[PDB]
């Protein structure tokens, strides 16, 4: 389908699974969590933001391993707009339109499919504007790019559960081409930098 | 009777009945920017076959390196691909007696005779120098395995005539003739730092002669390129 | 049930698989695309793109816009060069950092042909010529006007065009290019400072890429 | 499709699994690594220069077992020009470019299959010739035949680990043949031999 | 789900199993094959090739490429044997290291005819005769010139043909090939030396072989 | 992949099923039938006799 084409083609340049966030979380004390973003990882962030908007499904796999019965853990997906968990016992963990995944050690790891979720056509890479206008803190805030939250616990009634969360964009499709980011990164939040040369240093101008 | 092979500004003879053998039963063909300058035949130095001779070797696009405009176009170009005709002669009276293979091989990398070490670049190649096989194990540090029995390579030298070959049988023919095709893993490639082929020629039978013969058999290896090609 | 086996490579996570996989929200009522201008296909749409080279990148330049900015003079000597640089593949200090260079710098291999662009930005009076010389992998940058003029070349006179094109291959010494002043650059009026020459580069023709790498530039 | 042919053909004689690789790594200390090659083992190493160019894929299976919750285990291949790890935490074993596999014990064993991945059209079996003609280490060596390497690590956050690679050519093509080699291997970087006799001696020339 | 039941074998690896598995790397563009002279499709076609055997393999001759050369001398005694081997299957000693029986050695059962080519290398001049003689399996070699001549046999006169092909069959006492002086090598001149046969082998046709093993040799 | 089940009777040895199973040798070339006389097909044609 995509696959049997160049690698120059964008689905293959971005449909590349990574290792976006690593984690761990307990059995007593309690629960970790991930808000899904694309800007978590400086690889996958460069390539995003070589587009100025984009629309793709997100597939999420799970790598969940333990130290110290059948250990079952619950990987719930809230999607944007849906209640949160504050404790391990809060009731949004019951929440009918929060999906959740139970899964057990020894089988193929979980697996999920989030289909393109925002209200608007595209999610918007960048952004020149404001969440609110007379709020400077909101600069760059684009509140059509929240893709939902992922919360991780275990179900039970000295446990150490350690999470890498891999995450794959599908039937990608960009528009707009920008440069490629010249500066390194400083925050996921901004698209501040530290002015940079453009290119590394001759000791002449001739060929040799 | 005797044909007249005429190429550029260079002409030999052959005998008109003589038999060629086309490797792997292919041509050389163009697949670049042709030279058709360079198509003529270049007459390496003869090489005499005395009664103990082990036996000789050429690589080459080295063999070729120091010959005229074959060896400009060498130089002038990043990548190049050619095929070749080699023709091998022996001079020798009825009264003679021996056998040679002569024999073409594909990549003939060749072992050191220090197991810890690889071989030189001269003890491999002597250019339009035939290199002599031995027939005693050798020694040095950069120093090729030329053991006859080996052919240099670690096989049974027996076993040669799996690749393009002809023997040289004196009471029957004096000469052999062999089309060499491009052969290689890439379309193009450096033609200094790889050899595409290696010419072995080696005696199977010792020369011999009746007592008031001349005591050696000159040997001639002519070869003509053919479809040469060059980066533009 | 149905008999079945299960088979070496069962239960294991490829990262590189393509598998279905259930969705979290089959529900979920999904917004259609609408038109947006500049969609992308293939990243060889940006590589074709002409952007502007760093070719007076030296170390007090860099940092500045200058490093864009190749200095011609107009009492020069003449036959003696302008500017020039390797077209070398490996880490291409002119090139690497170009939308070209970019890309290229996220494959492991690539092969294709090379527009270069020359754009002099004296005043409309100015006039002379320049000579742009190219020398093929291998070859050796020349040392002189008469070395390089007895090579492949074009003589460029800004007085009947503003620019001029090259075109080369580029792939992966690595060839390079050269400008001498054949002439020097003659105006009907003395001026404040120096002309300058703007270069550009882009993917030429059938450009190709073969296997995806992490950027090195992170 | 190929098995049902006579046992002479190229694919019967060449496409058969053979134990190349045997190592092991701790999870306290930590990893193991194999380069890809076919000069590995005598017998393979034999057949397979029986032919001066070769083209085929590869698959690769993997027994792992070990010795002191559920053990994840990861492979990590990484492509020839890939980058590569030095420690058991080096960033290289989260690149998106380095495909990896992540088991546990008790499943049947890991299996990947690898394309024929020569920028040149063929693996060279043997090379007349210089990796660089002025440096006499690089005769004999051809960088096209890079395979890639594969890399082991236990998957945590006093067990001993034991990995056995099964390696088998599929879809051979070959061409060229060459004499089989008459002398003992000396090293899996040369052709270097001791001289040795063409066949076992007897004691007369006549029959009896 | 579709209700299935894992049966016996599931979940075990098998190193001589035939399965589909994913690959590691999808996405890449693989390099198109090209034609490359030589292919070979089957080892038949290299068992079919003719290499020199190592008739005269002595204890010292082992060593030297004399070991391929049979001596022939224009004084022996008329009738006496020239050289002879056992066409033993089993580990036979001239013909087991040759392309045919390096290929033979990797399989466990094998059958066909091979052809055997022996060549004089003297001088034009030189003319007399040889018999060549078989002698099938169970039959055991001949002791006499007369003997030889009473079996399966050809004269071979040097003095009309360089070469004389026989065609045997050999499969798995094995049978035996001998070769006698019938006469003894007229010359019009004295030589310094003797003269040479050299001897060939291949596999004739319908040869094969059934069960791929280990080779020997390693 | 494929949505399944396993079902009661998954994974035991039935000493008297008939499922399929891989050849250990699947490359070999197996010697032809020839013809011999007195092929039995029944144990009738003994009890028969």
């Amino acid at each position: 389908n995509y696959h049997s084409r160049s690698e120059s083609t964008v689905e293959n340049f971005l449909c590349r699974s990574a290792c976006v966030y690593y984690t761990t979380y307990k059995n007593h004390g309690n629960f970790a969590q991930w808000v899904i973003n694309t800007r978590q990882v400086a690889q996958l962030r460069r390539k995003l933001e070589m587009f100025t908007y984009a629309r793709f499904d997100l597939e999420l796999t799970f790598v969940i391993t333990s130290s110290q019965p059948v250990l079952t853990h619950q990987i719930m997906y809230v999607p944007p707009g849906g209640p949160v968990p504050t404790k391990i016992n809060s009731y949004s963990w019951q929440t009918s339109t929060n999906p959740s995944v139970f899964w057990t050690e020894g089988s193929a790891p979980p697996r999920i499919s989030i289909p393109f979720i925002s209200i608007g056509n595209a999610y918007s890479m960048f952004y020149d504007g404001w969440a609110r206008f007379d709020k400077q803190g909101t600069y760059g805030i684009n509140t059509l790019n929240n893709m939902g939250t992922l919360y991780m616990r275990h179900v039970n009634d000295p446990i150490v559960s350690t999470v890498r969360i891999y995450f794959k964009p599908k039937h990608v499709k960009t528009w707009v081409p920008r440069p490629p980011r010249l500066c390194q990164y400083q925050k996921a939040g901004n698209v501040n930098f530290e002015p940079s040369g453009v290119t590394e240093g001759r000791t002449e101008i001739t060929a040799m | 009777r005797v044909r007249s092979i005429t190429l550029g500004n260079s002409t030999i003879t052959t005998q008109e009945c003589a038999n060629v053998v086309v490797g792997y039963g292919t041509w050389p063909t163009y697949l670049t920017q042709p030279d058709v300058a360079t198509c003529r035949f270049y007459t390496l130095e003869s090489v005499m076959w005395q009664q103990s001779s082990p036996g000789w070797w050429w690589k080459f696009p080295d063999a070729l390196s120091n010959m005229g405009l074959f060896g400009q176009n060498m130089q002038y170009h990043y990548l190049g691909r050619a095929g070749y005709t080699l023709h091998v002669q022996c001079n020798a009276s009825k009264f003679h007696q021996g056998c040679l293979l002569v024999v073409c091989v594909p990549e003939a990398e060749m072992g050191c005779a220090t197991i810890a070490n690889k071989p030189d670049q001269k003890s491999l190649s002597n250019g339009e120098t035939a290199n002599v096989f031995d027939s005693q194990n050798t020694s040095g540090q950069t120093a090729v395995q030329a053991n006859v029995i080996n052919a240099g390579m670690g096989i049974g030298v027996g076993n040669l005539t799996i690749f393009p070959h002809q023997w040289i049988n004196l009471r029957t023919n004096n000469s052999a003739t062999i089309v060499m095709p491009y052969v290689n893993s890439v379309p193009m490639d450096n033609m200094f730092r790889h050899n595409n082929f290696t010419l072995m020629i080696i005696p199977f039978a010792p020369l011999s002669y009746s007592t008031g013969a001349t005591t050696y058999v000159p040997i001639t290896v002519t070869v003509a390129p053919m479809c040469a090609e060059y980066n533009g | 049930g149905l008999p079945t086996m299960l088979t070496p490579g069962s239960n294991q996570f490829l990262t590189s698989d393509d598998f279905q996989s259930p969705s979290a929200m089959p529900q979920f009522d999904v917004t259609p695309e609408m038109a947006i201008p500049g969609q992308v296909n293939n990243l060889m749409e940006i590589a074709e793109v002409d952007s502007v080279v760093p070719v007076n990148n030296t170390e007090g330049k860099v940092m500045s816009i200058e490093a864009y900015q190749i200095p011609v003079q107009s009492n020069s000597t003449n036959g003696s060069q302008v500017f020039g640089f390797p077209l070398i593949p490996g880490a291409s200090s002119v090139l690497n950092r170009t939308l070209l260079g970019e890309i290229l710098n996220y494959y492991t291999h690539w092969s294709g042909s090379i527009k270069l662009t020359f754009m002099f930005c004296g005043s409309a009076m100015a006039t002379g010529k320049f000579l742009l010389a190219y020398s093929p992998p291998g070859a050796g940058a020349p040392t002189t006007r008469k070395e390089a003029m007895l090579g492949t070349h074009v003589i460029w006179d800004v007085g009947l065009q503003s620019s001029c094109v090259l075109c080369i291959p580029w792939i992966s010494a690595g060839g390079y290019i050269t400008c001498w002043y054949q002439t020097n650059i003659v105006v009907p009026a003395d001026t404040q400072s120096d002309c300058k020459i703007l270069c550009f580069v882009s993917a030429c023709n059938d450009f190709s890429v073969r296997m995806l790498k992490d950027t090195p530039f992170i």
